[PDB]
């Protein structure tokens, strides 16, 4: 955990944007580019729920979050239904970011009411899975990252930052709550913490009307990688206002593929 | 419910990587813990001679000690730390298996062998540059660890591996992560998420008054225990099991060992022990005048190491009270007791004839 240039995260799961651009194109037959960065939202948005309403605190939601995203980065969204891998990854989250194993019954009620209370457009019918599907989800989780579990993200470097600017009172509340909305893309896959640390605290500079520039100036950083990370962050804030996933999801999910049954 | 698509989970059970297909390893079995079970194994195919190590890990499904072991080992890469080959998934009974280069010795066996010769009337103590060369080792891949932010808290001779030959000989590999937290995890306030552990004899004096965090100072006392161990073949804070477990920090017994060697600290010695949560209970059950005469340095020259000895005062460092007055990895490693003749040597048992027995199968029923 102290080194991300020898990370498995550093090592295997920074992807090339061209190439999971590719891996996509098996579920674009059913669903726009459009529709399926919609459906990313919507399942970044119900982790999140989840995490809250176990009480999680966020390193363990943005972990649970990135396996999602890496999961879902490989495997077809018919591969294993989301609805089971999105509690799936929060368990092992858990697990992983020492909270511990939830209990049983904690776990599925958190799932039941979670999409019963929060998500109820997009879910007519309870959570349909019990422990045991949990449980299998896991060990095919597990394997299917090919056993990394360590991840790696910009809270600890954007601290660092905001102190070593002394601006930590002033930028940190905006530029954290600008950390939690990348997890509404897919950057967590495409570039270092660092760097979207780096990008948040921009947005947020901008945001407030602070100049920074000398400091960032001072930084030995690729100012383009930040720049095009910026130019992602800005762009999600346009489609959060284009986009109400309450009036959408519903159809989105019914075009989104869904696993053949045995025969 | 089907939550899987088909085509996908057939490939997946198709291509799907299987221990028992891979490993040869049925009446292999040579050792048994909390943790689960090790296997000696050899490869189906004929594609190489290597003794492998297979780690069946304890219970079903991924528990904490499985989860931290996996996660960590899959991103630490050392010479002295045990490196994590493959992980098997076995989905029918969601047992985890892991695999890993063989070992043939470990310190648990080397001491034994030792000790079982001064209990037989036909003596021999551990070879000096040995000792030296196997603590140099346990310092080089703790320092590791700890800069990659990693504490292992079960440092123990049963934990400290040394590969027999082959093209690592003599090296250590320190092993089982079961137990092993980051510098920043959270402290739960109830129990610790570990394994159960029933003799104390390497844990921190702090740990045994109740402190809550996690610390390299934790490490470095246990290595101090090794050491000691390794210099005299006895384990320095031997103590018997206590009747009744509890799951309570605080243990009378083990604290009464630990004073009976190193003395009762003065307050100038450990300032914050009266910051300890046991302290009153320390105060209550323990009289400083009870243990006026004893020292390291008295135990340590009943069993013939020399209390003017660079190894002597190197291990004073590391078996200090105080956490914080306690010797780093970085700088223990950079004692002068690494200097003086002999050197350490990368492989510890200096290219001579390793007398100690292989390991020997496990055949009970358990
Ligand atoms: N408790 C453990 O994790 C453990 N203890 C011993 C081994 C081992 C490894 C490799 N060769 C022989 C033994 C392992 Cl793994």
């Amino acid at each position: 955990a102290g080194n991300f240039w020898q990370s498995s995260h550093y090592l295997q799961w920074i992807l090339d944007k061209q190439d999971l651009l590719k891996e996509r194109q098996k579920d674009l037959k059913f669903l726009s580019e459009e529709e399926y960065w919609k459906l990313q939202i919507f399942f970044t948005n119900v982790i999140q729920a989840l995490g809250e309403h176990l009480k999680l605190r966020q390193q363990v939601i943005a972990t649970a979050t990135v396996y999602f995203k890496r999961f879902y980065a490989r495997y077809s969204l018919k591969s294993i239904d989301p609805v089971l891998m999105a509690p799936t990854c929060v368990f092992l989250a858990s697990k992983v970011e020492e909270f511990g194993v939830v209990s049983n019954t904690r776990l599925i009620a958190a799932a039941t009411s979670v999409l019963k209370t929060r998500f109820s457009y997009a879910f007519p019918k309870e959570f349909p899975y019990r422990m045991n599907h949990i449980l299998e989800c896991e060990f095919y989780l597990l394997e299917l990252m090919d056993c990394c579990l360590i991840v790696y993200h910009p809270y600890r470097p954007l601290l660092q930052y905001v102190q070593d600017m002394g601006q930590e009172d002033m930028l940190l509340p905006l530029a954290w709550r600008i950390v939690n909305d990348t997890y509404r893309t897919d950057l967590c896959l495409l570039y270092p913490p660092f760097m979207i640390a780096l990008a948040c605290l921009h947005v947020a500079c901008v945001v407030q009307q602070k100049d920074a520039r000398q400091w960032f100036a001072e930084l030995s950083v690729d100012m383009e990688k930040i720049l095009e990370i910026i130019r992602v962050i800005l762009k999600l804030y346009e489609q959060w206002k284009n986009f109400d996933e309450r009036k959408e999801m519903a159809t989105i999910l019914s075009k989104m593929p869904k696993p053949k049954p045995p025969p | 419910m089907e939550f899987m698509d088909y085509d996908f989970k057939v490939k997946l059970s198709s291509e799907r990587e299987r221990v028992e297909d891979l490993f040869e390893y049925e009446g292999c079995k040579v050792g048994r813990g909390t943790y689960g079970h090790v296997y000696k194994a050899k490869r189906k195919d004929g594609k190489d001679d290597k003794d492998y190590a297979l780690k069946q890990i304890e219970g079903t499904g991924i528990s904490m000690s499985a989860c931290r072991e996996i996660a960590l080992l899959r991103e630490l890469k050392h010479p002295n730390v045990i490196s994590l080959q493959k992980v098997f998934l076995s989905h029918a009974d969601r047992k985890v298996w892991l695999l890993f280069d063989y070992a043939e010795h470990d310190l648990w066996h080397i001491i034994k062998f030792h000790r079982a010769s001064k209990a037989n009337k036909k003596p021999v103590q551990l070879p000096r540059g040995m000792v030296k060369s196997l603590l140099y080792q346990i310092l080089d891949g703790i320092h590791y660890l700890h800069a990659n932010w990693v504490l292992h808290r079960d440092l123990k001779p049963a934990n400290i591996l040394v590969m027999g030959e082959g093209p690592e000989r003599g090296r250590v590999k320190i092993a089982d992560m079961g137990f092993a937290r980051l510098f920043n995890s959270p402290l739960k306030p109830l129990a610790d998420l570990d394994p159960v552990v029933v003799t104390f004899w390497y844990r921190a004096p702090e740990l045994l008054l109740g402190a809550r965090h996690y610390t390299k100072a934790i490490d470095i006392w246990a290595i101090g225990c090794i050491f000691a161990e390794l210099l005299t073949s006895e384990p320095i804070f031997h103590c018997r099991q206590e009747d009744i477990k509890t799951s309570n920090p605080y243990h009378h017994d083990q604290l009464d060992r630990i004073f009976n060697v190193m003395g009762f600290p003065a307050d100038k010695d450990w300032e914050d022990i009266k910051k300890m949560p046991e302290h009153s209970t320390l105060m209550k059950d323990f009289r400083r005048n009870t243990y006026t005469n004893c020292s390291l340095i008295k135990y340590m020259e009943k069993h013939k190491v020399k209390p003017d000895s660079k190894a002597f005062h190197l291990l004073q460092k590391l078996l200090t009270m105080d956490p914080i007055k306690r010797i780093t990895s970085e700088q223990a490693m950079q004692d002068p007791y690494f200097l003086e003749d002999p050197l350490p040597t990368s492989d510890v048992f200096a290219g001579c004839q390793i007398p100690y027995p292989k390991r020997e199968f496990l055949t009970e029923e358990e």
